[PDB]
């Protein structure tokens, strides 16, 4: 299991998308074409604050370089749209890119 | 935010 880091949320065209960016030591790092070390979940059905269900998407780093990664707003989303394009390149999906980040949550419940 |  990787650690909780933010929660991007993006819809999706067809459903809101919440991307569980967490983070893992197991994760190799890539710092120190550009492309960047991460894992990308199983989906997740989660419900929303309103009470409606959604799909959220457990995407992780490297755990070390992310600590570094989350004082970064440009690093943050240089993230968040690779991320989104791994999903896209696994599930189709044809994630929405105009994002936000969520300022309280770090999740929607359920890591593995 | 809706979800925060």
């Amino acid at each position: 299991q990787p650690k909780p880091g933010f929660c991007v949320k993006t819809n999706s065209s067809e459903g809101k998308v919440f991307i569980n960016i967490c983070h893992s030591p197991s994760i190799p790092p890539p710092a120190d074409g550009f492309r960047i070390p991460m894992s990308l979940g199983e989906p997740h059905a989660e419900l929303d604050a309103k009470g409606q269900g959604c799909t959220a998407y457990d995407v992780a780093v490297n755990s070390n370089f992310y600590l570094r990664m989350q004082n970064s707003d440009f690093l943050r989303e240089l993230v968040v749209t690779i991320a989104r394009e791994g999903l896209e390149d696994k599930y189709g999906l044809q994630l929405n890119p105009e994002w936000r980040m969520l300022k309280y949550r770090s999740f929607l419940g359920s890591i593995s | 935010d809706s979800d925060d």
